[PDB]
């Protein structure tokens, strides 16, 4: 489908490399062929090719930060940052795996995944505080309230009466969240987007990958994913390590936490992911 | 600063 | 003791867990190098290599954030006996045999353009300027070295053609244009290979990289690679006038002496006796 029908141009980036050898993630706005060493963003429309310049910029000023790990390092010239569009955007393949939830029962295994996350937030928190940064990265404001109208929008219909009342519960406590743009916020960082390297030893993180939904924004929202993915007791070790157990940062998580289900099947709705739509959906229907 | 030759 | 075992408990720090028997280092000329997996930890030797680790681990950042078409080493992590954290880059070497492939050749070198023409925007930056390293006279220093530690090992008729050499170098203009790896012979460059033509992953050993003239990155490919695959990439590039030539030429010749030189100052009588031969 994709593959089939960007055969030519993959033949160009890839030279030699099987087309149907490859993956596809798919995003809002790009799909992203996977290869071995590099992955390929490919614009969706004529306005997705038009977000690719900034894309290519963004990911530069990611690949610049100390997070203590590897970043999607953008594989173009410095001058396509300049253009209207591009037709694609090749960038660099963060090696490594997801770490599994059940890994975390084991407590040193616990003490050390914990503490990277940590170099990691703390990372993002102090880039967040960076001018330059800030000027490269969208900060939307605002963004519960209308996180919220979108739900209600493109997800209730999706939604059984009994799935639109637990959400509107969900989506309740949003409109009185503290509008915090104060860190770099990934904005999905799921155990599917860390990957780590656990050959040699007790597991390392190698880096993050699909930073589409990155911004200026309040670092519960990364928190509450870790969260969601990990449960409380990881969580609160994350938060005792970083020095963010106070009760508000704790209470805009859960509040934030209790969203992550939906914001996901809102992702999977846009770019057309229907598995993960139905994940999300989970409970709703 | 080449080294052995390049 | 042995340096894997002397250094222990900094390596259960930076690598839980992992058995530090079964690692490798490196050994630098100015740094040990503990190799793992998926990263690497440098450590100095001298307390002056100690000093500059800081600025070292500055300089990787920098060239984390350019835009040069593949991986260079990450700095993950630095504290202190100071230490760098770099990412390890994955690939290998390309041996020159591959090139023999024309269409291997035309993609290996489309790479390196994209590379160098990296190399040479980014020297235009004003942050890049301010972090790496840009001395001028290099080379008439190089050359009053040379003459200094060189020329009591050579023959008359040696001395005679290395001063033929150190003329050439005063006729360069000192440009500093470019960021310049400044080793970039094969062993600095690793490839993805086995999954169709060559992909270029990234470039390490950036210990010598300055704001410098690009001809000497070039001059280093060529080396490693010989004049018709060096030509292949100054075509590509639009770099194949005249006074490129001259300036890749005249630095290309002192690839022995540089040999000879940093050979007799460690005590390396294999390498200073290559690097001698036609000179003696």
């Amino acid at each position: 489908g994709i593959l089939q029908a960007n055969r030519v141009l993959l033949s160009r980036l890839l030279p030699g490399v099987e087309p149907e050898g490859l993956t596809v993630r798919h995003g809002q706005f790009h799909q992203v062929v996977i290869a071995s060493d590099r992955v390929v963003c490919l614009p969706r429309t004529a306005a997705a090719a038009a977000r690719l310049p900034r894309r290519a910029a963004v990911m530069r000023v990611l690949a610049g930060l100390d997070l203590g790990c590897r970043t999607p390092r953008p594989l173009c010239e410095g001058s396509a940052e300049g253009a209207v569009e591009l037709p694609f955007l090749v960038l660099s393949r963060v090696p490594g795996a997801p770490l599994e939830a059940d890994a975390l029962e084991d407590s040193k295994v616990a003490e050390v995944v914990a503490a990277q996350y940590v170099t990691l937030l703390s990372g993002l928190a102090s880039a967040g505080a960076d001018e330059k940064v800030r000027a490269a990265l969208p900060a939307p404001q605002g963004r519960w309230r209308q996180f919220a109208a979108d739900v209600r929008a493109e997800l209730f219909p999706l939604m059984s009466d009994g799935g639109c009342r637990q959400a509107e519960r969900e989506l309740a406590a949003l409109d009185s969240l503290p509008d915090i743009t104060e860190a770099v916020v990934h904005g999905n960082l799921g155990a599917e987007n860390v990957l780590w390297v656990r050959d040699d030893g007790l597991p390392r993180l190698s880096g993050v990958i699909d930073w589409d939904e990155v911004s200026i924004g309040d670092p519960a929202e990364d928190l509450a994913a870790i969260g969601a993915g990990y449960g409380k007791d990881f969580l609160d070790q994350v938060l005792t390590l970083g020095g963010w157990s106070d009760r508000r940062m704790a209470t805009r998580i859960a509040t934030i936490r209790a969203t992550f289900a939906l914001q996901q099947a809102l992702s999977a709705c846009r770019d057309g992911d229907e598995e993960e739509l139905a994940d999300g959906l989970t409970g709703y229907r | 600063k080449a080294s052995s030759x390049a």
